[PDB]
C-alpha cells in the first residue's frame, strides 16, 4: 500500500511498474527492490506488500508453474489459468491457520498458440488481485497509496491501441503523478512489459 | 495399516525382493549413457514403430529439472512414480534454497528413496 | 522366505533375521581399521564394478564429523542411512553442547537408529529388516585415538585393530601378528595396505584402495589422495 | 545496538559496536554482535539476542550439514534462504531479530538483510538496529565502491563509533571485520572514548 | 494342522484347542489350595525352587489387589502378575470412580472378561495360569477362580495344579460350614505337604495367605510362626 | 494372521507381479471394445453382452454420460472400460473427481494425458502398497 | 467452599498444626464442624488454605499412591519428605498444566525420630522450617511463633508450643474475619500423628476502653 | 462490515411462467470502483440463474464449488439439477461452514420447464432460506430492492412487463446506493427460451 | 491467577585465575510475608567442578534444577562416565532455556565453574537463554547496586593509577561481602544471610556470611 | 516343531518355545556372578580376552542410579534397551520422591516390562538376562530376570556360559554371606567367576569386571585400574 505497482493492458502489450520501495518504520532500506517477479516466459506478477510474503508467494507460484510444465512435457499455462491459480491459493490462505498473504496483486501476461489445435487468448491479459483472493480481469489496474490518482489519470488518457512509446510515455507520467502527490517517496518504479516476444525490463521510464 | 515385512533377509545374505526386482529391470529397454567433454548423450531403445502409436512424438527420456534428464530400464509405472517424485523434489529445493538442485544431489535423492522402498514395511 | 517371522529366534538362541544379515557383510568388500597412539588408520577396499566407474562416486570411507571417520562393508546403500543419522546426531550434539561429539557416542547413536526394526505397526514405523551394514567408526576425541565396530544386531565395540568384509579371518590372522600397542602412523599404514594386498582378488593401484587417517596430534581427519596411496606403496 | 554491512570493491566490511541495555540499565558493555557463523560466512546480532543466537546457531548447523552431505560449501543465497526460511515459519511466533548474512562464496560476495517476519533482501548496503539512523548518515555519506580495505574499515568504524556517541542503546567497543574470498578476519576491536580522542583530538 | 495355531479359530467340534494348551500349562504348576471358612477365606501355595540360594520371599504367587482382596497364580507367573496388575486397576477404579471397595464377585467377573479377551484376537495368545480370587468384601467371604479359558466359578474349597486331584479329594473331607480360618490354614498347609512329592521338587516352600475378622478383613500373609513345619 | 496373507505386491523369481498378470488374463475376457482416433474426432465401439429379453433400461434423462460399455469422465473426455465393471466404476468416479478438481483449481478443461497419468498412479499404488489387489481394469480414454 | 488459616511449629519432640474446622463461601460462614486436618499415610497431616475441592482431590490423589505402593510392592512406607516431595512435584504439574491446585499447604510429619515441617503454595513454592503458616496466619501468627522460637533456641516443649499456638489461635479469632472460636490440633510424634478433638480458646473483650462511651462518635 | 465491502445488488422477481434474475455490475473496494462491469450472475442450467452478494472472493470460491457440486451431480445423475434441489444443496453447502460463514448471500430463480412453476430462493449467509411468490432481493441496496418490488411488482406480470419492472426497481435502488450502480445485467428465464439484456445505468 | 511469581533474592559471580567465588542471599518471601531465612535452592550444584545460581521463581529453578540434573546424567551415561565440563553445561542451559521459550522460566541463571585450563569462567543468561560470558556478574533485586562497584573496582576505569595485583580467593570474597553488605543496606528484598561457594580444583569449600534480618 | 514359529503359540504340552529360545541365548552370554552379604552386593562380569594384542571392549555392567546397577548377558542390544528404560524409571521416580526407588518396586517393573514383550504377537522376548545389585532402606538386594519375566530374588547367583559350576561353587559358600566382609565377598565373587572360565584362562584385571554396591557405597564399577586391589593377588587353590 505504501509502494504503487501500476499496470495497463494496450492492443500489442501490458506494461506493469512496481515501486522499489523498501522501508523500516521510517527510514528507507532500499529504493531499488524489484518487485515484478516472472512466472512464466510471458507472464509476470508485480506484487506490493512486505518482502517475506511477496517472496514466499510468488516463488511458490513459480515453483508450482515450473513442477506442472515438468509433468506435463514442457506444455506452458494459459494466463487465465495461472490467474486462477493464484486466486485459488490466496483465497484458501485467508482461511487457513497461517493467515492471509499481505499481497497485492497485477498479474500480467500474453497468451500465444500452444499448437495448432489452440482456439483460444491470443492477445495480452491483465489482471488486478486482491489480498483476500479477488480476481479482475481489467484494461488497467493499481496498488498502493498512488493507484487511484493513476487510475483516474487513466481514465482520462488510456486508449486501447496505444503504441508502446505512447504507452511509455503514459508509464512515465503515472509514476511521475504518483511521485508528485504521495508523501512516501517512490522514487524509482521497475517497468516491465510484455509482448508476444516475452519479458522486457524497460529502463527508460523509472 | 498393511505394513508386513516384504523385504526380509535369506539364509544365504540375499534380499530376495531386491535380486527380483533387480531382474525385472533384467527385462527392460537397454539404455546407455555416455559424458564427454562438454555434453552428456543419453540413448534409449525406443521400443519399435507399432504403426499404431501416436503420431505425436512422446520422448522415453524424462525431463527432471531444466538442467538434470533421467532415463529408466524396469516398470514403466514405477519409473513415472520416481520422476514424478524426483521432479517435486528438485522443485521443493529449489524453493527452500533459491539454487537449482545439483545432479549429485537429485540422484542422491532417488537413490536415498530406492533404499527406502526395500526397507519399508507393507511395500 | 516368510515362512519364520522377522522377530523370530532360532533354536540356539540367535535372531534368524541378524545372522542373515551378518552373512551380508561377508559378500562385501573388506575394511580395515587400525589404533595408534599417533592415530587412527581406515583403509577400503573399491572393488569398482567396472573400469569406467568414477571411483570418488564409491568412498567405502565418509567423513561423519571432522573428528570422526566411518568405513561401511556390505551394502553400502543401507549404510549410507546410518552415515547420514550419525552426522545428524554430531551436529546435533555440538550444537547442544557446544563440543565435539565422542566416537563412543556416535556409534551409540548409530547402534540406537540400527536396532529399531521389526514388524509391528502400532505407533511407530519400523524398519522391514536389519542393516545389512557393518560400520567401522574412527575418530579422535579426550580419550585419543578411538575405534569402534557396528554390528547388524545393534552391538558396538571398541576395538584395537579389526578389519570386517569378505577378507576378515586372513585380515585377523596377519593382525595377531605384526601388530603392537605402539606403532607409528606409518607402521599402522604399511600394515593396512600389506593385509590389503594379502585380501584382494584384484592387484593394488593407488585408485583401488581408499585410505583414510584421523591423527592423534592435529585432531582431524584427512583423506588420502592417490598419490599419498602411491608414496605408501613406494615404503 | 548500532550493526552495519556493506559491498565494495574487495569485499564486504562488517561493523558492530557492543553494548545490550535492558532497557534503561546496562546488561553488559562486551556483548559479541558478530556471530561467526562459519569460517567463511558471518552474522549479525539484532534484537532479541537469545532468537538470534540460537537461530543463527541453527544455520551453521544446517550449513555444517550442507557442507558434510554434498560435499561442498553453502552459497550465501541458500544460507540466508535457510534462515528467511525458518523465520517465516515463525512470523506469528512473536520473534525479534534483525540480522545480516555476508559471505564470499563462488559467485563473489554477497551481503542479505533478514528480518524477523521471514523478509530477505540482497544490497549493497545495510544498518540495523536503533543506532542504524546514526550510522546511514555517516556511512551514506562516505561510501562509493572504489574504498581500498583500509579506507573501508575506517569509514564503518567511523559510522558505528558515530552511532555509539549519539544513541543511548549503542556503544562500548566497535568491532570491524573484513569479509574477503579466503574467509573473514577481525579487522580490529577499539575503545569507542579511545575512537573519540582519536578523530577529535584536542 | 493348522487349527491349532491361534486363539481365533475353531475347531471342527467347537474348540478353542489354544487355550486348552494353556490350561495344560497350568496343569503342570504346582499346587494351590483355597478354602471359603464362612468368615473368611484362606488361600496356600506350594513354591517350587530350583535353587537353594533363593532369598526367603522369591517368587511371591499371593498378591494382595486391594485392601480385602488378593489374588493366587497357578502357572505361569508373569501372566499371573500382569492379571494381577488389571485387577490391581479394577479395584482402584471402583475406589475412586464409585467410592467403593469392589465386591469380590464383580472383581472376578472383571478379571475373567479380561482373561477372556486374550482367547478370541489372533494376534494374542490366552494366560497360561489360574486366578484364585479371595476377597472379603460387603457381600461376604468369597472365593472364585478365573480359567485361562475366562469363565469364573465360585467355591467353597478349590484345588489347582499338579496334584490337583488327591488336593480335591482331601479338600471334600471338610465340612466348610464349621470350618474356621484359624484351623483352615493348618488344615490347607498339612494338605499342601501330604499330597506333595519329595523326590522330584526338593527345594519346596508352603506361601499361606489369608483374610477374614481377625485381619480387620485385610487381605494379609500369614504369621511366620503359625503354618506347621510339615 | 500372517500365514494366510497371499502377498500381493510382492516380486516373484521372475521379477513379475501374479496380481497384474492375473489381472491382464482377466481383462482378457472382457467384452472387446476398439478405439480409432481420427483427425475430426475419435470413434469407440465396443461389444455389450447379449440382450436378454427380460432385460431393462434405465429411464435416464440426458443419454450421453453413461451407456451399458462407455461412460463420460468429463464434457470433453470419455471412456470405455474392459474387466472388472464394479472396479471399474470407483476409477470412473476417481477420474471425474479428479478432472473436476483440475477445473475447480485452474478453470480449465484438464488435459486428456493429465488425466490419465493422475488414474495410472492410482492403479499402479495398489500394486506396491496396500496389501491387497490390484484393479482388474483396463481403460481406453477419448 | 474455602479454608481459613493454617499453622504449625515444631517442637522438641514433634510437630504441631492447628487450624480452625470452618469451610466458608465468601464471606458466608457456611460449615463450622469440618476437618480440616487430613492424616497422610502413617506418619504424616496435611492442612490446606484456599479451595476444598482442590484440596480434597490432591489428597485423595497423595493417599490413593501412598497406600497403592506399600500395598502393591513389599517396600517400606514412604517417609513424610518423600511425601511432601510426591505433592510438591504433582502442584507444579497442575500448575504447568495451567489447571492449578488453587491451595496452600502446610505439611506435618514424623517418622523413627526425624521431624518434617513444610509449606508449599499453589503454583509451586515449596519451603521448610520451624514454624510454617498459610493465609492470614503468615501475616498474623507467623511472627509471633518466630518471636516464641527465637526466644529459646534450644527448643519449644510441647506445653510451650501449644501455648504459644493457643496465643496465635486466639488472636487470629480477634483479626481474622472469616474464622470461628472452634480449632483442631494435629500432634506429629515419633509413634505417629494424633489429631485432637475441636476445642475453643477463651477471649476477651471487656477493655476499658472498648466501652460504649469511649469508642462513640458524637 | 465484510459484506458490504465488494458492494454489488442482485434481485429476482416472479413472473407467470417465466422470471427475470438481475444484477448491478459495480465491483470496488468499499469506496473506490475497481470495475464498472462485473456482473454477479451465474448460469447452472437452462433452468437455473443464480446470483452471488458479498465479498467477492467469497463469491468466486462458492461459485467455484457450486460449479463444482453441480457438474459432479450431473455426472453422476443423468439429469440436471432443479431448483429446489439446488437450493437444498445449497443451503447445505452454507450451513456446513456455519461457524466458519462464507460471506456471500445466494439469489436463487428457476423454472420447470415442463411445468412452468416458478421457485425463487434467497438465503442468509448461514443458508437459512426464503421462497416467496413475488421476488427476493439481495446486497447492498437491499431496501431500496425491497421497497421497489413492493410498491411496483403485481402476480400476473408478462415476461416483457416484469422485465421493465426489474429494471427500474434496480436502476431506482442503485440509485440511492453508493456501493451498488454503473448499469445493470438481466436475465428473462421463460419455459421456451432465455433471453439476456444489458440496462443503461448512472455512470456514478 | 497468574502462574509466574517473583520471590527476590540476589545472586553474584566473580571468576578468578584459578577458582570461581559463587554467591547467593538465603531468603525466601512471598507475596508480601517472608517465607524462610535460610532457602538454600538458589545455588545448585551440577558437577564437582560446575554450579548454577537462578533468581526469580523459587518453583521454576527447582524445576530447572532438576531438568539440568538429569541431563547431566544422561550426558554421563552417554559418554563413559565423562563429566560435562563448564561451557557444555553452559551451552546446555542455553539451549534448555531457549525451547521453553514460548512458556519461560521464571529464572534469572548463571552457570559458572572452571574451564579446561582450570581459569574460573562466568556465563549469564536471560529469561529466555540468551548466555553471555564475563569474568564477574550480579543477577536479582539487588544487581544495580553492586554490579557498578564491582566494575569500579575490578576494571579500575577512570583511575589514573597503576593496576593493583590481580586478585586472590581473600580479597574477592572480602569485596563480595563487602558488596552484599551494601547491598542489604539499601535493597529492602535481599539479605538474612549469604551462602558463599568457593570453588577450586582442590574441591569446593563452602562459607556463610551474616547480614541484617530487616 | 511346528510350534515355536511364534510367541503367541501354545505348544500342545503347554510350552512356549520362543520365550525358551530367549532362555537358551541367554544360556551362551558371558558369564557372570552375583554375591549378597549383610550390607554390601557384588558382581562380577567376564569379558573377553584379548587375542594376545587385541583388546577388545564391550559394555556389560551398567550403573542404573547411585543405589543400582546391574550386569547383562545374552544379547547386549536388549541389555541396552532395559537399561535405558530402567534408568529413566529410577530418574523419574527419584524426580517424584526426591529418593531412589525400592529394589523390589523395581525388579516389579522390570518383570512387567519383560512380561509385555511375551504376549503379543508383534513382539519378541528380551534375549538377555539381568542381575540387579542395589540397596535401599530395606538393606541389600540381588535379582535375577529372565526372558519369560520371572525374577527371582537371590542371595548368591550366577549365569552365562559354564555357569553351573559357578552356581555350584557357590552353594557350598553362599550361607555364610551374612558375615563375610567386603573383601572376602569379592573373592568369593571371584571364586565363583574363575570356576565359570575355561581351562587354560586364569582370571586376572584384563578380563573382569568388578560392580560393588552398599549402605554407604554408590554402585561402583571396577575395571582395568581400580581392579588391582582385587585381582592383582589371586588365584585359584583347589
Ligand atoms: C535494514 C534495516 C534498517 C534499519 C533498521 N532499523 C531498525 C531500528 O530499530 N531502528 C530504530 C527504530 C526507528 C529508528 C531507530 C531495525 C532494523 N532491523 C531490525 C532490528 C532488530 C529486530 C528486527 C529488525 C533495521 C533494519
Amino acid at each position: 500500500m505504501a509502494e504503487t505497482a501500476i499496470a495497463f493492458r494496450c492492443k500489442d502489450y501490458v506494461m506493469v511498474a512496481a515501486a522499489g520501495l523498501n522501508a523500516f518504520y521510517y527510514i528507507k532500506i532500499t529504493d531499488a527492490e524489484d518487485k515484478i517477479t516472472q512466472l512464466d516466459t510471458h507472464q509476470l506478477v508485480a506484487c506490493t506488500g512486505e518482502n517475506g510474503p511477496r517472496v514466499n508467494f510468488t516463488e511458490y507460484i513459480k515453483c508450482n508453474l515450473a513442477l506442472n510444465r515438468m509433468r506435463q512435457h514442457g506444455r506452458h499455462s494459459s494466463c487465465e489459468s495461472t490467474a486462477n491459480f493464484m486466486r485459488n491459493c490466496l483465497a484458501s490462505a485467508i482461511r487457513s491457520r497461517e493467515g492471509a498473504y499481505q499481497v497485492n496483486c497485477l498479474f500480467a501476461g500474453y497468451d500465444t498458440p500452444v499448437s495448432e489445435d489452440d482456439d483460444g487468448v491470443v492477445g495480452p491479459q491483465l489482471f488486478y488481485m486482491d489480498y483476500l483472493g479477488t480476481l479482475q480481469a481489467v484494461p488497467y489496474g493499481c496498488h498502493g497509496y498512488g493507484a487511484c490518482f493513476v487510475t483516474a489519470l487513466l481514465d482520462r488518457l488510456w486508449r486501447p491501441d496505444l503504441s508502446q512509446q505512447e504507452g511509455l510515455e503514459l508509464m512515465q507520467k503515472c509514476c511521475d503523478e504518483v511521485k508528485r502527490r504521495v508523501i512516501i517517496s517512490n522514487s524509482y518504479f521497475f517497468v516491465k512489459a510484455v509482448t508476444k516476444n516475452g519479458v522486457e525490463v524497460i529502463t527508460a521510464v523509472h | 495399516s498393511y505394513d508386513r515385512a516384504i523385504t526380509v533377509f535369506s539364509p544365504d545374505g540375499h534380499l530376495f525382493q531386491v535380486e527380483y526386482a533387480q531382474e525385472a529391470v533384467k527385462k527392460g529397454l537397454a539404455a546407455v549413457g555416455v559424458l564427454g567433454s562438454d555434453s552428456v548423450v543419453i540413448a534409449v531403445e525406443k521400443k519399435s514403430a507399432v504403426k499404431l502409436q501416436d503420431s505425436r512424438t512422446i520422448r522415453k527420456i524424462y525431463k527432471v529439472d531444466a538442467n538434470i534428464y533421467l532415463a529408466f530400464a524396469g516398470l514403466s509405472a514405477d519409473a513415472r512414480v520416481l520422476i514424478n517424485k524426483a521432479q517435486l523434489e528438485c522443485q521443493r529445493f529449489s524453493l527452500n534454497y533459491e539454487d537449482t538442485m545439483d545432479v549429485d544431489m537429485l540422484v542422491r535423492y532417488v537413490a536415498g528413496v530406492q533404499q527406502k522402498s526395500t526397507q519399508s514395511g507393507g511395500s | 522366505e516368510y515362512d519364520r517371522g522377522v522377530n523370530t529366534f532360532s533354536p540356539e538362541g540367535r535372531i534368524f533375521q541378524i545372522e542373515y544379515a551378518v552373512e551380508a557383510i561377508k559378500l562385501g568388500s573388506t575394511s580395515l581399521g587400525i589404533r595408534t597412539p599417533e592415530g587412527v588408520v581406515l583403509a577400503a577396499e573399491k572393488r569398482v564394478p567396472s573400469t569406467l566407474v568414477v571411483p570418488s562416486s564409491m568412498s567405502k570411507i565418509m567423513e561423519v564429523d571432522s573428528h570422526i571417520a566411518a568405513v561401511m562393508s556390505g551394502m553400502v546403500a543401507d549404510a549410507r542411512i546410518l552415515v547420514e543419522h550419525a552426522r545428524v546426531e554430531s551436529q546435533n550434539h555440538r550444537f547442544t553442547y557446544n563440543e565435539p561429539m565422542s566416537v563412543e557416542s556416535c556409534t551409540l547413536a548409530t547402534c540406537d537408529l540400527s536396532i529399531q526394526f521389526g514388524e509391528s505397526g502400532g505407533r511407530r514405523k519400523l524398519m522391514s529388516r536389519p542393516f545389512g551394514v557393518s560400520l567401522l567408526i574412527a575418530g579422535v576425541d579426550e580419550k585419543g585415538p578411538q575405534l569402534w565396530q557396528t554390528d547388524p544386531s545393534g552391538t558396538h565395540t571398541r576395538y584395537d585393530a579389526q578389519a570386517i568384509g569378505g577378507g576378515a579371518e586372513a585380515a585377523q590372522s596377519v593382525f595377531t601378528e605384526r601388530y603392537h600397542r605402539n606403532m607409528t602412523l606409518e607402521e599402522g599404514e604399511t600394515l593396512a595396505v600389506d593385509i590389503l594386498k594379502q585380501v584382494m582378488e584384484d592387484q593394488l593401484s593407488p585408485e583401488n584402495i581408499e585410505v583414510a587417517v584421523v591423527r592423534a596430534d592435529d585432531g582431524k581427519l584427512h583423506m588420502y589422495t592417490p598419490t599419498e596411496i602411491k608414496a605408501i606403496m613406494s615404503r | 545496538t548500532t550493526t552495519l554491512a556493506f559491498r565494495f570493491n574487495g569485499g564486504i566490511i562488517v561493523a558492530v559496536d557492543s553494548r545490550a541495555s535492558t532497557g534503561q540499565y546496562i546488561a553488559s558493555q562486551t556483548v559479541m554482535k558478530v556471530l561467526e557463523i562459519n569460517d567463511y560466512l558471518l552474522g549479525t546480532l539484532a534484537g532479541g539476542a537469545a532468537d538470534c543466537q540460537y537461530w543463527e546457531r541453527v544455520l551453521g548447523m544446517e550449513c555444517r550439514l550442507w557442507e558434510l552431505r554434498n560435499g561442498s560449501r553453502i552459497t550465501v543465497a541458500a544460507a540466508s534462504k535457510i534462515l528467511a526460511n525458518i523465520t517465516y515459519a515463525y512470523r506469528n511466533h512473536g520473534l525479534s531479530m534483525g540480522t545480516m548474512v555476508a559471505g564470499w562464496d563462488q559467485f563473489g560476495p554477497s551481503l542479505y538483510y533478514v528480518d524477523d517476519k521471514g523478509s530477505r533482501v540482497k544490497q549493497d548496503l545495510f544498518s540495523v538496529g536503533s543506532g542504524s539512523i546514526y550510522a546511514y548518515g555517516v556511512l551514506d555519506t562516505g561510501y562509493r565502491k572504489d574504498l581500498s580495505v583500509e579506507d573501508a574499515c575506517d569509514l564503518a568504524r567511523r559510522s558505528i563509533f558515530h552511532a555509539t556517541y549519539r544513541d543511548g542503546a549503542s556503544g562500548g567497543i566497535v568491532t570491524v571485520y573484513h569479509v574477503h574470498e579466503k574467509g573473514w578476519t577481525k579487522i580490529s576491536r577499539d575503545d569507542q572514548t579511545k575512537l573519540y580522542h582519536r578523530y577529535f583530538p584536542s | 494342522s493348522g487349527h491349532d495355531q491361534s486363539t481365533d479359530v475353531f475347531s471342527a467340534e467347537g474348540r478353542v484347542f489354544q487355550v486348552e494348551y494353556a490350561g495344560k500349562a497350568v496343569d503342570n504348576s504346582s499346587t494351590a489350595v483355597a478354602a471359603c471358612c464362612k468368615d473368611g477365606v484362606v488361600v496356600a501355595v506350594e513354591k517350587v525352587h530350583t535353587s537353594r540360594m533363593l532369598e526367603k520371599g522369591s517368587n511371591n504367587r499371593i498378591h494382595a489387589v486391594d485392601r480385602q482382596a488378593g489374588i493366587c497364580i497357578c502357572g505361569l507367573l508373569p501372566d499371573g502378575r500382569a492379571i494381577v496388575s488389571r485387577a490391581r486397576q479394577e479395584a482402584e477404579n471402583s475406589r475412586d470412580i464409585f467410592a467403593t471397595p469392589i465386591r469380590g464377585s464383580v472383581l472376578a467377573n472383571r478379571v475373567g472378561e479380561f482373561m477372556h479377551a486374550y482367547t478370541t484376537h489372533f494376534a494374542y495368545r490366552p494366560f497360561g495360569c489360574s486366578a484364585i480370587i479371595a476377597s472379603y468384601a460387603d457381600d461376604g467371604p468369597q472365593l472364585f477362580v478365573s480359567d485361562p479359558s475366562g469363565t469364573v466359578a465360585g467355591y467353597y474349597g478349590v484345588a489347582l495344579g499338579k496334584a490337583k486331584t488327591v488336593a480335591k479329594s482331601e479338600l471334600e473331607k471338610l465340612d466348610f460350614s464349621s470350618l474356621t480360618c484359624d484351623e483352615a490354614v493348618g488344615k490347607l498347609a498339612s494338605i499342601l505337604h501330604e499330597v506333595h512329592d519329595k523326590q522330584k521338587d526338593k527345594l519346596y516352600e508352603v506361601e499361606v495367605a489369608w483374610v477374614c475378622d481377625k485381619s480387620d478383613r485385610k487381605f494379609v500373609h500369614v504369621p511366620a510362626d503359625m503354618v506347621p513345619a510339615e | 494372521s500372517h500365514r494366510y496373507d497371499s502377498r500381493t505386491t510382492t516380486f516373484s523369481p521372475e521379477g513379475r507381479l501374479y496380481q497384474v498378470e492375473y489381472a491382464v488374463e482377466a481383462i482378457q475376457q472382457a467384452g472387446t471394445v476398439i478405439g480409432v482416433c481420427t483427425k475430426d474426432g475419435v470413434v469407440l465401439a465396443g461389444e455389450k453382452m447379449v440382450p436378454h429379453p427380460l432385460f431393462d433400461s434405465e429411464s435416464m434423462q440426458d443419454k450421453n454420460t453413461s451407456g451399458e460399455k462407455m461412460y463420460k469422465i468429463a464434457e470433453h473426455i470419455g471412456c470405455s472400460v474392459a474387466g472388472v465393471t464394479s472396479d471399474a466404476y470407483a476409477l470412473l468416479n476417481y477420474a471425474r473427481l479428479s478432472a473436476l478438481r483440475h477445473q475447480y483449481t485452474f478453470q480449465e478443461p484438464m488435459a486428456i494425458e493429465d488425466l490419465c497419468r493422475i488414474l495410472c498412479d492410482e492403479k499402479q499404488l495398489y500394486t506396491q502398497y496396500g496389501g491387497v489387489r490390484p484393479y482388474g481394469v483396463s481403460f481406453l480414454l477419448v | 467452599a474455602s479454608g481459613g488459616s493454617v499453622i504449625a511449629i515444631k517442637y522438641k519432640g514433634g510437630v504441631l498444626m492447628a487450624a480452625d474446622t470452618l469451610l466458608s463461601y465468601g464471606s458466608l460462614a457456611k460449615w463450622p464442624n469440618i476437618p480440616r486436618i487430613r492424616l497422610l499415610g502413617s506418619h504424616s497431616a496435611v492442612c490446606a488454605t484456599g479451595s476444598y475441592a482442590d484440596f480434597q482431590m490432591m489428597a485423595k490423589q497423595v493417599e490413593d499412591n501412598i497406600e497403592r505402593q506399600k500395598m502393591y510392592h513389599n517396600v517400606d512406607e514412604l517417609s513424610p519428605s518423600e511425601v511432601f516431595s510426591y505433592l510438591h512435584r504433582s502442584i507444579y504439574q497442575k500448575r504447568c498444566d495451567f489447571d492449578p491446585c488453587l491451595c496452600q499447604m502446610v505439611f506435618i510429619g514424623v517418622r523413627d525420630g526425624e521431624t518434617f515441617l513444610a509449606g508449599v503454595d499453589d503454583v509451586g513454592t515449596r519451603w521448610e522450617d520451624d514454624c510454617i503458616a498459610t493465609g492470614y496466619g503468615a501475616y498474623i501468627a507467623l511472627p509471633l511463633l518466630r518471636q516464641a522460637l527465637e526466644k529459646n533456641p534450644d527448643g519449644l516443649s510441647r506445653g510451650e508450643a501449644m501455648r504459644i499456638l493457643t496465643d496465635c489461635l486466639r488472636v487470629l479469632f480477634y483479626r481474622e474475619c472469616r474464622a470461628i472460636n472452634k480449632f483442631q490440633v494435629a500432634d506429629a510424634a515419633s509413634d505417629g500423628v494424633r489429631i485432637s478433638e475441636p476445642f475453643d480458646v477463651e477471649t476477651h473483650w471487656e477493655y476499658e476502653g472498648y466501652c460504649f462511651e469511649k469508642t462513640a462518635i458524637i | 462490515s465484510i459484506m458490504a465491502y465488494s458492494g454489488g445488488s442482485v434481485m429476482a422477481m416472479a413472473g407467470k411462467e417465466c422470471f427475470v434474475i438481475i444484477s448491478d455490475n459495480r465491483l470496488g473496494e468499499q469506496l473506490k470502483t475497481i470495475s464498472t462491469e462485473v456482473p454477479k450472475l451465474h448460469v447452472v442450467n437452462d433452468s437455473i440463474v443464480y446470483g452471488l452478494t458479498g465479498l467477492r472472493t467469497d463469491q468466486q470460491t462458492f461459485a467455484n464449488k457450486v460449479q463444482f457440486r453441480t457438474e459432479m451431480y450431473k455426472l453422476r445423475e443423468e439429469r440436471d439439477i432443479t431448483g429446489k434441489a439446488f437450493a437444498a444443496m445449497i443451503t447445505s453447502m452454507l450451513y456446513e461452514a456455519r461457524f466458519g460463514p462464507w460471506f456471500v448471500e445466494p439469489v436463487i430463480g428457476s423454472i420447470d420447464k415442463s411445468t412452468g412453476e416458478v421457485y425463487l430462493c434467497a438465503t442468509d449467509l448461514i443458508g437459512a432460506p426464503c421462497e416467496p411468490e413475488d421476488y427476493v432481493c439481495a446486497g447492498t441496496a437491499a431496501e431500496s430492492l425491497h421497497g421497489m418490488c413492493e410498491a411496483l411488482w403485481r402476480p400476473g406480470m408478462s415476461p416483457e412487463e416484469l422485465f421493465e419492472i426489474a429494471a427500474q426497481a434496480m436502476l431506482s435502488a442503485c440509485d440511492r446506493d453508493s456501493l451498488s450502480g454503473y448499469g445493470a445485467v438481466a436475465m428473462i428465464v421463460t419455459k421456451d427460451k432465455v433471453t439476456t439484456r444489458l440496462i443503461k445505468g448512472r455512470k456514478d | 491467577w497468574s502462574p509466574y511469581q517473583d520471590n527476590g533474592g540476589t545472586t553474584a559471580a566473580i571468576a578468578g585465575k584459578d577458582f570461581v567465588i559463587l554467591a547467593g542471599d538465603t531468603r525466601l518471601n512471598g507475596d508480601f510475608c517472608l517465607h524462610s531465612r535460610h532457602d538454600q535452592s538458589k545455588i545448585f550444584q551440577l558437577t564437582p567442578y560446575t554450579y548454577m545460581a537462578s533468581n526469580g521463581m523459587q518453583a521454576d529453578r527447582l524445576q530447572l534444577q532438576q531438568m539440568l540434573k538429569y541431563r547431566v546424567k544422561w550426558y554421563k551415561y552417554n559418554n563413559g562416565g565423562k563429566v560435562p565440563s563448564t561451557k557444555a553445561i553452559a551451552q546446555l542451559m542455553s539451549t534448555m532455556l531457549y525451547h521453553r521459550r514460548f512458556f519461560p522460566y521464571y529464572t534469572f541463571n548463571m552457570v559458572v565453574g572452571l574451564d579446561e585450563e582450570g581459569h574460573g569462567v562466568c556465563y549469564s543468561y536471560d529469561a529466555v537463554g540468551s548466555t553471555e560470558p564475563f569474568l564477574y556478574g550480579t543477577r536479582g533485586s539487588a544487581a544495580s547496586f553492586v554490579e557498578p562497584l564491582l566494575d569500579c573496582l575490578i576494571n579500575r576505569q577512570h583511575m589514573t593509577s597503576q593496576a593493583p595485583p590481580e586478585m586472590t580467593k581473600e580479597e574477592t570474597l572480602a569485596m563480595l561481602k563487602n558488596a552484599f553488605t551494601g547491598a542489604a543496606e539499601r535493597d529492602i528484598y535481599t539479605g538474612d544471610s549469604v551462602s558463599f561457594f568457593i570453588i577450586t580444583k582442590d574441591g569446593v569449600q563452602q562459607e556463610s556470611f551474616e547480614l541484617r534480618k530487616d | 516343531n511346528e510350534y515355536d514359529s511364534d510367541i503367541t503359540t501354545w505348544s500342545p504340552t503347554g510350552r512356549l518355545f520362543q520365550i525358551e529360545y530367549a532362555n537358551e541365548a541367554v544360556n551362551n552370554g558371558s558369564a557372570t556372578v552375583g554375591v549378597k552379604g549383610k550390607n554390601f552386593v557384588v558382581l562380577a562380569a567376564l569379558k573377553r580376552s584379548p587375542v594376545a594384542e587385541l583388546s577388545s571392549y564391550q559394555e556389560k555392567v551398567f550403573e542404573i542410579d547411585e543405589h543400582v546397577g546391574m550386569s547383562i548377558s545374552g544379547l547386549v542390544a536388549d541389555g541396552r534397551v532395559l537399561a535405558r528404560y530402567l534408568r529413566t524409571e529410577c530418574m523419574n521416580y527419584r524426580y517424584m520422591y526426591s529418593n531412589g526407588m525400592p529394589m523390589n518396586q523395581m525388579a516389579d517393573m522390570i518383570g512387567e516390562k519383560h512380561q509385555r514383550h511375551i504376549q503379543c504377537s508383534g513382539k519378541r522376548p528380551f534375549g538377555v538376562g539381568l542381575l540387579l545389585a542395589g540397596y535401599d532402606r530395606q538393606g541389600p538386594h540381588l535379582y535375577q530376570t529372565v526372558p519369560s519375566g520371572d525374577v527371582y530374588d537371590y542371595k548368591a547367583t550366577a549365569m552365562g556360559v559354564r555357569s553351573q559350576a559357578s552356581r555350584t561353587y557357590l552353594e557350598r559358600h553362599f550361607e555364610h554371606f551374612s558375615d563375610c566382609t567386603l573383601d572376602e565377598l569379592v573373592t568369593h565373587a571371584l571364586k565363583a567367576l574363575a570356576s565359570a572360565t575355561s581351562e587354560g584362562i586364569e582370571l586376572n584385571v584384563k578380563n573382569t569386571t568388578i560392580a560393588i554396591v552398599g549402605k554407604d557405597t554408590p554402585f561402583t564399577i571396577f575395571e582395568e585400574e581400580s581392579a588391582r586391589k582385587y585381582l592383582d593377588g589371586f588365584k585359584m587353590r583347589p
